[PDB]
């Protein structure tokens, strides 16, 4: 739906919601610059 | 098919509009320049909108009716209907021996009725081409002598191939329903069926 | 593996090749991280990934697996090891590197350096002028014992190749009979140590016996150029044909998606044989860019016979490492050729970029109102291409293949745009430089394009050629190909179509690298 | 801290309502190179004449917010564009058109009770500035309501220099690509994708492609193709662990397979870096005596201290 | 909450809103292939 | 807006419809941990 | 510095920086580049100045460390690695004495 748009103008949030669940356990997405 | 009216169907005066609404439905990209101009574009087809109130309608004068309707949702044809107050006959005569010359798109349409019709179309009569089902609405008129220049609001959806006929009187609008889905008839301790109405929409 | 390491050097004690050096760059890799990752040698004490048989199509370079070595007993320096090279019945081998050196010499230049046989440039000599003694441009023979003897000492082969009905090799079984094993009687073992059992199905391999003397104090490394796994070729008449390899993408895939003894059991019946039929042509569409005569190496970049064309416009010699996943492996042989494997409408299909003269014709109104125009010129524009290859032309080595386009950096006012690929299963130079045109003809249409249409125009699929007509802008007929297509079960199709050019597809002239090839003709003792 | 005009400081203390307009000044996508033409565009309900210019009003509608971290990243801008002026919409849909180098500025102005610009920036005397970078995307969304007002909006994409960031800029130690090579009838002639035009004579790296090989018979059969890897240490930051991160530094690689290992360094500062073999010969009746040449870093070095023959330099500790 | 049923059929907005706040700097999901 | 707060509330909900849209292809995020 | 030209640019300039603090900023036009300081003149916010809104965030944990160990290529040995090592006394005084390095390269 139009619920792209929103998420694009959003997504620095999405990320910080991201990475606060793979910190639970020991990941976090400040990984990926390695590859 | 026809949707059945007093002039179908004399012996039924219940049936026959209440109050109908024509809407004018034409979709487009409006939009409000900051500079205070306004820029719209037409892409979507527009298409006249009618909506149908009954009065009370008798037992024998509904089952007609909606014996009628529910026929059209089963064979799933078109529904056409005949607003009565656009019925004024304001052009006899017969309209096959007038030719509308080839190649002609546009709001703008010639017509050369070779001495045949008599009787002028005022501006806010309806119009309509033998081929296509489209609906149209005369804004202004002039004639010189016998062939006769037609403006109509929406522009002609397909351009004439020189066989098109006017057609004057008895337009049918191409309508399909719009409550289909959830249709309920009211039946009250007098004897009537009470608020029929119906949310038609003209396709193509 | 423990008993071949006596007789090695120190170093290489436990070691085998990588099978696969180079396996594609894409978006999930950069440059550096790329270049790095690639292996040449991988220990086998703690590496149980390359313990998996390969399967190779086409001509190819792939490391032997020891499964068995053991010595004469009453001649202990006799020493019967086998390896066992690529999987399923293979056209032959073609070539034995006993250590870094051929059987075969490459040219004139190797020649006067050792003691070898034939020429493997312009002349196209295979391994089978040793038994035969005359010019055999052809692969091996089931079964078959060859005799190499470069003055150092002498080695014997019996090549096999896979078959599902192998038999035991007599000359094994022969020596176990008479308990001519030494760790046969060393452990007390009978003729059960090698027997009618010892079938080894399905599995090509050589049994390379070495005559350790005075001069090949150690075992080398044992590498050889197999022809690659027979395929069927599928004919629109309805004859089947599976005699050879074939270098066609989509057959290779065909194979690999069929095989229920490697990769995934995708039966026969869930493909449409005519649209296969019909997408492999356009991968074996004729290219003019090059001449034939521009190849030396024409025996050992997948061809058979230099008079025919052999000019096919997409040609692969691939070797998958079955250690790698099915999903991964077949990701891999596609985006190799373009292909996109489609599950809708039941089948599986195969379809790969092309360009039609009749494509379908779609108005925006026709549409449902709603189009999105995206076009990401950055990060995906470039204006010139560096590729790299594995090229039999060198010793297997890297080649790269560099070129620029005066008419884009004309255009994007002089930016300095690089596109960087490396092509896995390509060996053929000409073929890698058309493919890397290709690649940058392509980069510069980015521009996408998101529509849905009704339940009528249902049966489109991925890659297939459609015409834009949107009056409002500057478009009557606009060519575009299906990328995304999306079906509803109430009768909406949703498309992403993404833009293309004629230019695309048509040929850019090249000139011959065949001037320019580098033997390793090194890692030997130059003779007084 | 961009220093303001004292003159501003005391307009925007003391008012209150601020007529602002944003002055945009897009390069317009072209087919080729030559010439630059200039679109000026405003977000102000009248035409804004700066330096000269006449800003027009009545096409663009919003602009986004332009947000820097203190970590590098690529600053993303979007301004629209109205999209129903069908004089914007054929550029950006124009077929066989690039914009990949197509830049764009857009100032800040302020507007006075006299209705010209108030000056705030001190170098200038004039407007701040916004935003100036370069054009990266672009696109329209057309949305036909079958029924009601539909909208369409053309939206541009900006950014900085480090859009593309995979994007490798170097020289690679190769003839073909120092000299821009390309085929252009039936010849690879010389081009101007070289960096320099004085590259297209420059045959240096001619013999690069067999210099490893021969080299290669002058040594161990260990180290026979070989080389240090010009950075060891690198940095270690949260993107790594400290067994990870010490496991992939490397002290050699294979030439054979890394074609990472045949660009070419730049070095600020005194540093130990490896040679690339380029060029490797024999003389004629002295066999024995063989000429290599390395390729150590780029550009104007002030020069050589010290070389490592072996692993001992030169000059001894 | 029934948020949950929600996002697991909008995932791939989910994704690009993502890695749209990645590409900031040069991360990118797209460097998962290798791992 | 206040949009952070309350995907900082769901955070596993991003976490698993992020890994639905990558699970499409062979990527997942599971693969983090080597890094 | 050794700037290893194969790497990306964004990549390289990502990686000058951070080696002695640095910015790269594209705002105001320009690009600025600012480094970490103290100054005594620094510009005066009150908090009726902003616009109501505030957010404080303190993760001592996992950013919080009491001693360093760090590395480098030193060439007074033959440009292999040396490792700089040492704690801080008050800093263990503080936080109950707990152990917690920070790695550095």
């Amino acid at each position: 739906a139009s619920f792209r748009d929103f998420a694009s103008n959003n997504s620095t949030a999405f990320r910080d919601a991201v990475e606060l669940a793979l910190n639970e356990n020991g990941t976090t997405l400040k990984s990926l610059g390695n590859s | 098919m026809r949707l059945p009216d007093p002039y179908t169907n004399p012996e039924y005066p219940g049936l026959g509009f209440e109050s109908v609404n024509l809407v004018d439905n034409d979709p487009m990209i409006r939009d409000e320049l900051p500079n205070g101009k306004v820029k719209e574009v037409k892409i979507s087809a527009q298409y006249w909108g009618i909506n149908i109130s009954y009065p009370e309608l008798f037992p024998d004068e509904y089952a007609f009716l909606d014996s009628r309707l529910l026929e059209y949702k089963r064979t799933g044809d078109y529904l056409d209907v005949l607003l009565p107050q656009y019925e004024a006959f304001r052009v006899r005569g017969d309209t096959k021996s007038v030719t509308i010359p080839a190649g002609q798109k546009g709001s703008q349409i010639i017509l050369n009725t070779n001495g045949t019709l008599t009787g002028q179309p005022k501006a806010g009569d309806l119009f309509k081409l033998s081929t296509h089902p489209k609906v149209y609405k005369i804004t202004n008129f002039s004639s010189s002598g016998n062939v006769w220049n037609i403006s109509l609001y929406p522009d002609l959806f397909i351009t004439t191939t020189g066989s098109e006929k006017p057609v004057f009187n008895g337009i049918l609008f191409r309508t399909k329903l719009m409550n289909g889905d959830s249709f309920g008839s009211t039946l009250n301790n007098n004897g009537t069926y009470s608020g029929i109405s119906l949310s038609l929409r003209e396709s193509l | 593996t423990t008993i071949l390491a006596k007789y090695q050097v120190k170093e290489e004690r436990y070691k085998l090749q990588s099978k696969k050096k180079l396996f594609g760059l894409s978006r999930s890799y950069s440059l550096k991280k790329y270049y790095e990752t690639v292996t040449k040698e991988v220990d086998l004490d703690f590496n149980l990934a390359a313990k998996f048989i390969p399967v190779v199509y086409g001509v190819q370079k792939i490391p032997g697996i020891p499964i068995f070595a053991d010595t004469e007993l009453n001649n202990p320096n006799i020493v019967y090891v086998v390896y066992a090279f690529a999987e399923g019945e293979i056209d032959g081998f073609l070539d034995f590197y006993i250590g870094d050196s051929p059987m075969i010499c490459f040219d004139e230049t190797d020649s006067d350096t050792r003691t070898c046989f034939g020429r493997k440039k312009i002349v196209g000599d295979t391994m089978h002028r040793l038994a035969a003694g005359t010019s055999t441009s052809q692969p091996s023979v089931h079964g078959q014992e060859y005799k190499y003897n470069d003055g150092n000492g002498d080695i014997r082969i019996w090549t096999f190749h896979g078959k599902p009905d192998q038999t035991a090799a007599q000359v094994l079984v022969d020596i176990a009979k008479k308990k001519g094993f030494y760790l046969q009687n060393q452990n007390g073992n009978g003729p059960e140590y090698w027997d009618s059992r010892y079938k080894l199905l399905d599995t090509a391999y050589a049994i390379v016996r070495f005559t350790i003397n005075e001069n090949r104090t150690e075992i080398p490394e044992i590498s050889a150029e197999v022809q690659g796994k027979k395929v069927k070729v599928y004919n629109s008449d309805g004859t089947i044909k599976a005699d050879k390899t074939s270098l066609n993408g989509i057959w290779q895939l065909m194979d690999y998606l069929t095989s229920d003894r490697y990769g995934a059991d995708i039966t026969l019946d869930q493909f449409p044989l005519q649209k296969v039929i019909s997408e492999a042509k356009i991968l074996d569409i004729i290219d003019e860019s090059y001449q034939t005569s521009w190849q030396p190496y024409w025996r050992y970049v997948g061809w058979n016979d230099p008079l025919s064309e052999n000019r096919q416009i997409v040609q692969l010699n691939t070797i998958l490492d079955t250690s790698e996943s099915v999903f991964k492996n077949v990701q891999g042989i596609l985006e190799s050729f373009g292909g996109a494997i489609n599950n809708l409408s039941g089948e599986y299909r195969i379809t790969v970029e092309k360009y039609s003269t009749n494509p379908l014709r779609i108005n925006f109104l026709d549409t449902y109102g709603d189009l999105d125009l995206s076009d990401t010129t950055g990060r995906n524009k470039f204006n010139s291409v560096q590729a790299s290859l594995v090229d039999p032309a060198l010793s297997w080595k890297t080649n790269s293949i560099t070129f620029y386009n005066s008419k884009f950096k004309e255009q994007d006012k002089g930016l300095d745009k690089k596109l960087q690929l490396s092509f896995a299963n390509i060996t053929n130079y000409y073929t890698a430089r058309s493919y890397a045109d290709r690649e940058l003809k392509k980069s510069r249409y980015s521009r996408t394009l998101s529509f849905s249409v009704p339940y009528k125009f249902i049966g489109i699929e991925p890659n297939d050629p459609i015409a834009f007509t949107y009056e409002r802008y500057g478009w009557k007929d606009k060519f575009f190909l299906v990328d995304e297509v999306e079906n509803t079960r109430d009768g909406k199709i949703n498309l992403v179509l993404q833009e293309y050019g004629e230019d695309v597809f048509i040929n850019s002239e090249q000139v011959d690298n065949s001037g320019n090839d580098i033997p390793d003709i090194s890692n030997n003792v130059l003779p007084p | 801290m961009k220093k303001i005009l004292d003159s501003a400081k005391n307009y925007l203390n003391t008012h209150d309502k601020l007529k602002t307009a944003c002055l945009i000044a897009l390069e317009l996508p072209s087919s080729s190179g030559s010439a630059a033409t200039y679109i000026y565009l405003t977000d102000y309900f009248r035409d804004v004449t700066y330096n000269g210019i006449l800003y027009r009003s009545g096409k663009v509608k919003s602009i986004s917010s332009h947000k820097q971290n203190r970590q590098l990243s690529i600053g993303s801008l979007s301004f629209t564009i109205t999209g129903t002026a069908e004089d914007e919409v054929l550029k950006l849909v124009q077929n066989g058109v690039s914009f990949l180098d197509r830049g764009i500025t857009i100032h800040q102005a302020i507007i006075n009770e006299e209705g010209n610009i108030l000056p705030v920036d001190p170098d200038t005397d004039g407007p701040l500035l916004f935003f100036r970078g370069r054009i990266t995307g672009g696109g329209i969304k057309d949305n036909v309501n079958t029924s009601g007002i539909g909208t369409s909006v053309i939206t541009w994409n900006c950014s900085n220099q480090f859009y593309d960031f995979d994007r490798v800029n170097g020289r690679y130690t190769d003839d073909a690509s120092h000299r821009g090579l390309e085929v252009v009838n039936g010849t690879l002639q010389p081009s101007n994708g070289a960096k320099r035009p004085e590259y297209q004579e420059d045959y240096g790296f001619f013999h690069s492609n067999k210099s490893t090989t021969i080299l290669a018979k002058y040594q161990v059969k260990e180290e026979r193709y070989k080389l240090q890897s010009k950075k060891k240490l690198f940095g270690l930051s949260r993107s790594y662990s400290l067994k990870k991160y010490y496991e992939t530094v490397t002290k050699e690689v294979d030439l054979d397979f890394n074609l990472a290992a045949k660009f070419i360094p730049v070095v600020y500062g005194v540093q130990k870096i490896p040679g690339i073999p380029i060029f490797a010969d024999t003389e004629l009746n002295n066999p024995n005596i063989v000429y290599v040449v390395y390729a150590f870093a780029e550009g104007e070095i002030d020069g050589f201290l010290d070389f490592y023959i072996g692993d001992s330099p030169m000059i001894c500790f």
